[PDB]
């Protein structure tokens, strides 16, 4: 039995040319492609991308790796990969992606009798993402793997997913500190270049962010910031030093929280959800301050009043604030 | 030379791409490690690093040898010239031999056929941390391998006796953690390939709390005791009330802050988040009592001190 | 064209894979260390970084000759071709062997067969670390290495001059920033494996911390955070909104002070000295803060001294003057005899 | 088999050191550039990445042949088997060239023995910009490129298209966080070197900083500490602790917000135009707090206004109320003017 | 050079008994501590290489440890052969040998 | 069997020099390093010097420095050690040992007593 | 004529053996050396090394590659570089070093009629440079790269600046965010080790610091910062909590410029000349809170007034002269 399959793959790989695809110079290869991802290492909005791990298994025909003889599927090892023919696929969002070698390649090669050859990587990815954070945190990136061939147009190579949509598994089971995929989408394009045209299968997901740590970080310190300013409301107008410290107080770490928040996130040009409603309690922290200002210089420069408005209009309209924000926003 | 000519001999018309017995039955592997020492645990990126010589032994038929002598001991050159199974770390998310000063590969062939196969793995595995009991979490961190490409009717693993020969503990780099527990297990897992037997050390190791007393919980009690304070203090002192209790809330929230920083991105509530919560919630409850002083002092310096360890017991316990 | 000759009949049926004296003798490797630069100790990560001229050298029967010239200088590319030790670094951890311009190895064949071959690595070894003195911590880091898959009755390590004179530093080369090198102590020993019995030889790097960084950077702050809580007793007892706002300043100071110091450590789960020393010194700013409220609970009048009733001088406060100084330079001198005294 | 019989014939003999044309003509290599993708922008560091696909084209008569296809698309691999340019960029500081599943390269080999040979790049080329009118700032960042070792007597880069037309950039591919890619202008120059005159292909593209970014996290902020100031000018002149803190804290978080506008950008002794506005607003607050010493220096009753000689309004307050938010207006609307007009 | 210093200068044994030697070095020498035997009118010999490990063709009552410094040389029991002197030598820096230590009736 | 053959006692009187030899058959020369001991009647062994016998390159003691000159002869296969300047204070037994390591001296040789009056 | 070329250079490379050295067994090879430095950027003085990317170029005469029959000078592909001999130069100061690889190695071989060989590298190097910061920003950094042959002696190989001085080029046109390139050495030694006496080149640049920099980021704050203590002065005694407030957070922040400033830096035992200023600031600044200290001792304990008047004006002369005699010796 060994003799006879090594004598098998040694006339298989003999005179084999690993430059030529299958039907060269005829119709195009037919390559199917299955994918079952691991993890999703994280997702770096800094970076605008995402680190992705994954099974990527393309099958698909080559007549001269077609055998007969003996009735089995040939698992052959990796370093075999090296001496035949592949498709040149590559992925246009990647930035920095590797596969993986401990304590080999961690790649397959399964040739079938009929010439089907099954090829498998364990690839590490790190896609870029350009993000839409005009509504983050609160904001659905699907972000997207383009899987394309390089060298070869549409008329030398096709894309398929061996089942329409059981050709991705394992999204179901994926674990992200920071996001929930509410959807995966499988499709197949044709893209044109000054080249020529390719073919190009795109796996989206779409992840959806989990706002609960969000909530912890940024939204539940900026509403304890403002309703403690709110407590300057309470406090008698000849008290200017504890006032002014805690409005002062209150003023400046806002502006920490801002700019603290915004050190974490890339330097984006555009608003954020964040940022309008970081900006909002900035507007009514800085108000209360410029409410106790007001008291000031009414009674140095009717204020037990305008302190009694204070304390139900600030509450009832930053509320109204908050039910506008997140129904624009949450619904 | 003797040992040149049945070594020679040996790879003579050897097939390196076929397994042992391919399409005749599976091949067994026996796997032994021996741990040099567990990297430190990055909870952040949920992995951990592990240093192992990870030996791996199988009969192979055509690697029989009769002679004067027993056992030939090679270096790692013979590594790429014989089947070597293509053993994997499924959670491994980088992972590196050494190669210094040479590649750090042991390879032994008995007369009998048997090979052993040696080598140091520095190998970044991931150990998906639950924390929401940190740091009084406990986890049972995996190291699954199996082959990549060779279903189970073809390669098998089975632990040896000596499954895993773990280390001297003490110069372990688990600074946080401490070794609790070895268990290990074989499973056969189903894959669109196939399916593979996998193979999973099971390291249980429990977090050790006195680094987080010091670091987090002892600063934010102190914080707390300094809320405290401000009942003492006469409520006439206006400026002296405020600061205190606004400098309390300030430096709660900064230390809130550096906390999550440290920690990962995770969608949840941990315990350390849920304690620092608690005495936010102490601190600004001060501040709130000195508000409604102003426009029952008594009662809340003895009232506060109780709740606090209250909930510190019942902190504790769960 | 006649060294060229020499060198194809020594590599001439040479077995890359069977060490000298196969089945023979054991092959005694006689090492060298010439530490080109003791790279920076890494105590966050409990390894520190060498860059070495780590020399070997053994007699090998196979590569004798007879030419016009008794030592043959080659370069990296013949060593590729001639069995070399598997030597490797029982606590190495992703050291690094340099490759420009060229792979920094030599090898020098002598005609008697006795080989002479060098390498440039930077090695990032392990070094296991007990910081309960530090930042008064003295360590000796070491450096094991040995051979993977040779046991002792394969391959033995031995030092090429007295064990003393084994290992070389040089002058100039001291990369340490917050350590001194005091020296270095070699032994040969074996260890129990699995597989075998493996000879191993240990050198062990005497590093001693330089405590100056930590002295401007973690004990005068503390000091001068305890002494700014002092200043509060100096003060007048009715300036409450003052006292209360150095006090709380100097709490929440150590408390960052505190944290500063553990960020700049490895994790441990015990205490090391610095740990302590902040340790006292937050009880001595935390007992001013508790010894400022105890002063106001008996400020009987909230007016202050004018030159009606006025307030005595607090008693605790003037006690405080005396004791506070008294107890932390009586402290201090404790806990610098202490470690400082230890060798 | 066909096309194995004849890339077969196409590569015996092909000796790939040798340039076409070596010691006959120059090699004309007309390049085209689409960026798939403008990589973000590090200010920090003086350097942007980009991710092309480089086309090049050049007539190898060697590899002309006569076939049933007109066009060769094959593998990557044969890329590494026939001479290519050795084509390098002046400024790139770490350039990447993908390979994952496979080299991203294609090589299509025409009949009459044209080569289209592009691979896709990640390039880290360094862009030297002049900080001084930062953040209003305008960057003509270069992607210079050349044959490394071949002079203008071996090797000349042309455009296949002509200029700008050359130069392509994806629709969607913009990666710029904080620039916005204007447009780009295509030029060649000759640069002399130490080991010859050497044909360097240069194309400006141009950035323009969009300053809403450091109008948020700078400028926002540093206008809101100063009008924070002045709030203490309608503040009471009796009130001592409040307006004090009031002036410290507005001066000491314009030093907070100095030192961290200055995180952000290199390290460079320019002082750019956000360093003149925080300046010029550190010297509002700091003016702001000795307007306030000033007035406490002549506050002689001591005592605020209540419902027993109370102190009046001040003048030099009530003078500043006005002056000092007039003048700070004039002065952003001088300085926006300025930056904003000049290009 | 290194000092290597025997305390009992001189001690008598009850044949048959168990008798411990000692040997004392200035500073580190690891290991690299060698005991050799010298008979009246006769060359040293070799008896327990290393801190532990024995020469080959030596008696198995012969056996010796020792730290970094102190170190220590033990028979089992003495013989009418055992007589001589014994010595301790290191090698960890250039060779100093000790005063001696003799053995009688 | 490795043996070293020293020479015999030598009668000499002060302010000459003498020759002597040490000679070994069992093991290689060259392999291993020769070292020159000399014991003081009724004192401790006293190291004097050592050379490699390959490159000939020596270390003496500083206390000997200058005193004894050691050589070697490959063909002869023995090791010289020549002493200049001899005193009464130099009456001594000498031995020539074997290194085999740096963890003991393996062989020695049967002694030379030196004589001078 | 491509033909006569081909052969010329296959002749070349049939037969030589890249084991032997120009020369060898003969007269050391003269290997001259010529560097255009193409940046010196990122000069770090936590990791102590800097980062310097260089067309190094070393030129060597090779007899084995001496032809007649071409007039040109023969500009090879650079993978010839592999099948010929090549000095085994390393800089002993190189922590991590490349040569850059996009599109194609970028290395250089042109051989000359003459047998001459211009081999050259684009090298980026991390070298390292021990920098004596005690006198830093104010300091003179002599960092060098230690050029040298690994096991050549210097009776096998031989080093020599190629144009003395003008064997360095472009070094006038770097532009550094913090430096001034005032001068640099090259300078030719022979080192002796354990194995032997090599031959050494050095290339020492004096890198001055730009002070304007620092300045603007860590003198003027810190100046300001203690002028706003001297604020102190002017407040009326009675007021202590306003006084105390100021002296507290002025201290307080200084301490905290320190830290933070002292973090960006490695961990030296040494005090620096930044150190130096700081802690005088501090003194400063420390004094002004004792002063305030000592006028409340005496008042709670017109001459409280005494001191205020002399310190209002002592103060600024005595920061002053210590500015003067700071700069004086670091200027
Ligand atoms: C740095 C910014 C400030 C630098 C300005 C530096 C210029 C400067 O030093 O001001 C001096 C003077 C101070 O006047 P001041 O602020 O103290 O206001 C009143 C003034 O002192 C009267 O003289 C006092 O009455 P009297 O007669 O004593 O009995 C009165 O007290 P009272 O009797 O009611 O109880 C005070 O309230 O103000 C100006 O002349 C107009 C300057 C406008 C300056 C505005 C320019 C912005
Ligand atoms: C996230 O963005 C990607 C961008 O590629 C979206 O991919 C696009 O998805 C739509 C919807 O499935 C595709 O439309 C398709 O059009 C063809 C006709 O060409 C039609 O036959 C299909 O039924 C389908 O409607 C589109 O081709 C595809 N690719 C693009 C736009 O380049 C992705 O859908 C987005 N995420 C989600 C969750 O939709
Ligand atoms: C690793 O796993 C195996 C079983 O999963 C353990 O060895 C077996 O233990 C069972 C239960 O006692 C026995 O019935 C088998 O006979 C054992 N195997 C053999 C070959 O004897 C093994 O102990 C585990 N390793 C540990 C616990 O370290
Ligand atoms: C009348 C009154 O109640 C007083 C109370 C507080 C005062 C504001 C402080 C901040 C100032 C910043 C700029 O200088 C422009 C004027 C500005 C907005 C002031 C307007 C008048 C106010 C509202
Ligand atoms: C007389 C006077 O002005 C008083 C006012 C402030 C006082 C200092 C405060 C801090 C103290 C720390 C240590 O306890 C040593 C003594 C120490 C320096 C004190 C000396 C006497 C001072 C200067």
């Amino acid at each position: 039995n060994m003799s006879l399959v090594k004598e098998t793959v040694d006339r298989l790989l003999k005179g084999y040319d690993i430059r030529l695809r299958p039907d060269f110079g005829g119709p195009p290869v037919a390559v199917g492609m299955n994918i079952d991802i691991a993890s999703i290492d994280m997702v770096s909005e800094v970076n605008m991308d995402y680190t992705l791990t994954m099974y990527f298994q393309q099958a698909w025909r080559d007549k001269r790796l077609s055998y007969n003889v003996i009735p089995l599927n040939l698992t052959l090892d990796n370093r075999v990969a090296d001496q035949l023919w592949v498709p040149d696929t590559y992925f246009l969002n990647d930035k920095k992606s590797f596969v993986h070698g401990v304590t080999v390649k961690n790649r397959m090669i399964r040739l079938h009798p009929d010439g089907t050859v099954l090829y498998g990587l364990r690839i590490t990815t790190t896609a870029a993402c350009m993000m839409d954070l005009r509504r983050y945190p609160l904001d659905e990136q699907n972000c997207t793997l383009e899987i394309e061939s390089y060298g070869y147009t549409t008329d030398d190579i096709e894309f398929y997913w061996r089942g329409d949509d059981n050709a991705v598994t394992g999204v179901t089971k994926i674990e992200l500190p920071q996001f929930s995929i509410v959807d995966y989408k499988l499709i197949t394009k044709k893209v044109v270049f000054s080249t020529g045209s390719y073919p190009r299968l795109s796996l989206s997901f779409k992840l959806k962010r989990n706002i609960g740590y969000f909530i912890l970080q940024t939204y539940m310190p900026s509403i304890l910031i403002t309703i403690l300013s709110w407590v300057s409301f309470w406090i008698n107008y000849d008290a200017s030093a504890a006032r002014v410290a805690l409005g002062i107080t209150t003023v400046l770490t806002m502006t920490t929280i801002n700019t603290h928040l915004r050190e974490t996130l890339p330097k984006i040009p555009y608003v954020k959800a964040i940022d309008m409603y970081l900006m909002g309690c900035f507007v009514f922290v800085f108000m209360a301050l410029l409410e106790y200002a007001l008291v000031n210089y009414i009674f140095f420069g009717d204020v037990n009043a305008i302190d009694r408005w204070s304390r139900i209009f600030f509450p009832v309209v930053f509320s109204f604030f908050n039910i506008v924000y997140w129904l624009y926003y949450v619904n | 030379g003797d040992v040149t000519v049945i070594l020679n001999n040996l790879l003579e018309g050897y097939d390196n791409k076929l397994r042992p017995d391919i399409g005749v039955k599976p091949t067994l592997i026996h796997t032994d490690m021996y741990v040099n020492s567990i990297g430190p645990v990055n909870a952040i990126n949920m992995e951990y690093t592990i240093d192992i010589f990870f030996a791996q032994t199988w009969y192979d038929r055509r690697l029989k040898f009769n002679s004067t002598i027993k056992v030939l001991r090679l270096n790692s050159n013979m590594v790429g010239k014989i089947w070597i199974p293509d053993t994997f770390f499924r959670n491994s998310k980088k992972a590196d031999a050494h190669w210094i000063t040479t590649p750090n590969r042991m390879l032994r062939i008995w007369n009998d056929g048997r090979v052993l196969y040696t080598l140091r793995l520095t190998i970044d595995a991931e150990c998906q941390l639950q924390l929401h009991n940190f740091p009084m979490d406990e986890h049972s961190c995996p190291l699954e391998f199996s082959s990549y490409g060779y279903p189970r009717e073809e390669i098998v693993y089975q632990w040896k006796r000596s499954s895993v020969e773990v280390g001297d503990t003490r110069s372990w780099r688990l600074y946080q953690f401490s070794f609790v527990g070895l268990r290990n297990t074989t499973e056969v897992v189903k894959t669109t390939s196939g399916d593979y037997v996998v193979m999973s050390v099971y390291f249980d190791l429990s977090r050790r709390m006195g680094y987080f007393t010091i670091q987090t919980y002892i600063p934010c009690t102190l914080i707390v005791v300094l809320s405290w304070v401000s009942f003492w203090i006469n409520k006439d002192a206006v400026p002296a009330r405020t600061s205190l209790g606004i400098t309390t809330v300030l430096t709660m929230t900064t230390l809130s802050t550096i906390a999550r920083k440290s920690l990962p991105k995770v969608s949840y509530v941990t315990a350390m988040d849920l304690f620092v919560s608690v005495c936010f919630i102490f601190v600004f409850s001060a501040l709130v009592e000195y508000g409604t002083l102003h426009y029952m002092d008594s009662y809340a310096r003895i009232f506060f001190p109780t709740a606090f360890c209250l909930f510190n017991l019942v902190y504790w316990v769960s | 064209t006649v060294f060229t000759r020499i060198l194809d009949r020594l590599l001439d049926g040479y077995d890359n894979r069977l060490r000298p004296g196969l089945g023979e003798r054991v092959t005694e490797v006689k090492t060298d260390i010439f530490v080109t630069s003791f790279g920076p100790v890494s105590d966050h990560d409990m390894e520190y970084t060498i860059d070495v001229f780590f020399r070997q050298s053994w007699k090998d029967e196979r590569l004798k000759f007879k030419g016009p010239m008794t030592v043959l200088r080659l370069n990296n590319l013949m060593a590729s071709k001639i069995w070399t030790p598997d030597t490797f670094f029982h606590n190495g951890k992703k050291s690094v062997a340099h490759n420009m311009t060229m792979p920094n190895k030599l090898l020098r064949i002598t005609e008697d067969g006795t080989l002479l071959y060098t390498m440039r690595l930077t090695v990032r070894a392990e070094c296991p670390m007990h910081l309960e003195d530090f930042p008064m911590d003295a360590h000796a880091c070491p450096l094991k290495f040995g051979s993977y898959a040779y046991t002792r009755a394969e391959v033995v390590y031995e030092w090429t001059r007295e064990p003393a004179r084994s290992v070389v530093v040089a002058e100039d080369g001291s990369r340490l920033n917050q350590y001194d090198l005091l020296g270095q102590t070699v032994d040969s020993g074996i260890v129990q494996s699995s597989t075998g019995e493996y000879v191993v030889m240990t050198t062990h790097f005497h590093l001693k911390r330089k405590i100056g960084y930590f002295v401007i950077q973690t004990y005068l702050p503390c000091i001068m955070t305890v002494i700014l809580s002092q200043v509060s007793f100096w003060l007048n007892r009715e300036s409450v909104p003052a006292r209360t706002v150095f006090g709380v300043t100097t709490v929440l100071t150590m408390t960052t002070l505190s944290i500063s110091a553990r960020n700049s450590l490895p994790k441990v789960a015990y205490a090391t000295a610095m740990d302590w020393f902040i340790a006292v010194c937050y009880a001595f700013v935390f007992s001013a803060l508790i010894e400022f409220a105890t002063v106001n609970y008996f400020t009987k009048r909230g007016y202050a001294w004018d030159g009606k009733t006025f307030n005595s001088v607090s008693k605790i406060d003037r006690l405080s003057r005396i004791a506070f100084p008294l107890l932390f330079g009586i402290f201090n001198l404790v806990y610098w005899a202490t470690y400082l005294n230890r060798e | 088999t066909i096309f194995t019989r004849i890339l077969d014939r196409l590569l015996d003999g092909y000796d790939n050191r040798l340039r076409p044309g070596l010691g006959d003509a120059v090699t004309e290599v007309k390049t085209d550039i689409y960026v798939t993708s403008f990589g973000p922008v590090s200010d920090t560091d003086m350097e942007y990445t980009i991710d092309v696909f480089f086309r090049q084209t050049w007539h190898d008569e060697r590899l002309k042949f006569d076939g049933p296809m007109k066009i060769l698309p094959l593998n990557n691999l044969l890329a590494s088997k026939i001479w290519t340019p050795d084509t390098f960029f002046h400024n790139g500081k770490k350039s990447v060239a993908h390979n994952m599943t496979t080299p991203n390269k294609l090589l299509r080999l025409v009949d009459n023995g044209t080569l289209l040979y592009t691979m896709r790049l990640t390039i880290h080329a360094e862009c030297p910009m002049h900080l001084e009118d930062f953040p209003m700032d305008v960057h003509a960042c270069p992607l210079k490129f050349g044959s490394y070792a071949y002079t203008k007597a071996e090797v000349i880069y042309s455009w296949t298209l002509g200029k700008n037309k050359s130069v392509e950039v994806a629709q969607d591919g913009s990666r710029l966080n904080q620039y916005d890619l204007l447009g780009h202008v295509v030029g060649t120059e000759i640069i002399r070197s130490s080991t010859g005159e050497y044909v360097v292909m240069t194309t400006h593209f141009h950035l323009k900083r969009k300053i809403g970014y450091f109008v948020i996290q700078t400028y926002l902020p540093c206008i809101m500490t100063v009008i924070l100031s002045q709030v203490s000018f309608w503040l009471n002149r009796e009130s001592v602790p409040a307006r004090t803190v009031f002036g410290v804290t507005t001066v000491l978080t314009m030093t907070t917000l100095s030192i961290s506008a200055r995180n952000s950008l290199p390290k460079v002794a320019y002082a750019t135009a956000m360093d003149w506005f925080i300046a010029v607003c550190y010297a509002f607050v700091f003016s702001a707090l000795i307007e306030f010493a000033t007035v406490n220096y002549f506050t002689k009753r001591s005592w605020a206004w209540e419902g027993k000689t109370y102190n009046s309004v001040s003048k030099v307050d009530k003078i500043s109320r006005i002056i000092f938010p007039v003048l700070f207006a004039i002065f952003n609307l001088v300085y926006w003017a300025t930056y904003v007009n000049r290009e | 050079y290194i000092v290597m210093t025997q305390s009992p200068k001189s001690m008598s044994m009850s044949l048959g008994e168990r008798v411990t030697l000692s040997c004392r070095a200035s500073e580190y020498v690891g290991s690299y501590v060698s005991w050799y035997q010298q008979k009246p009118e006769q060359s040293p010999k070799l008896l327990i290489y290393g801190a532990s490990n024995r020469y080959t063709g030596v008696p198995d009552r012969f056996a010796g440890s020792g730290s970094a410094t102190d170190f220590t040389l033990t028979i089992t029991s003495v013989q009418a052969e055992d007589l001589a002197d014994y010595h301790c030598g290191q090698t960890y820096n250039y060779p100093t040998f000790g005063g001696g230590t003799k053995l009688e009736i | 069997e490795i043996q070293l053959q020293q020479s015999g006692p030598e009668l000499v009187k002060p302010g000459t020099s003498v020759k002597v030899s040490c000679k070994a058959s069992g093991y290689s020369f060259t392999d291993y390093n020769m070292y020159w001991v000399k014991q003081s009647h009724g004192k401790s062994l006293e190291w004097i010097g050592y050379i490699d016998p390959y490159n000939a390159d020596t270390t003496y003691n500083r206390e000997f420095k200058g005193k004894a000159t050691l050589t070697v002869d490959k063909s002869s296969s023995t090791a010289f050690m020549h002493l200049n300047s001899l005193t009464s204070e130099d009456s001594a037994v000498y031995y020539c040992a074997r290194k085999r390591n740096n963890f003991y001296f393996d062989y020695w040789g049967q002694g030379t007593p030196l004589t001078v009056s």
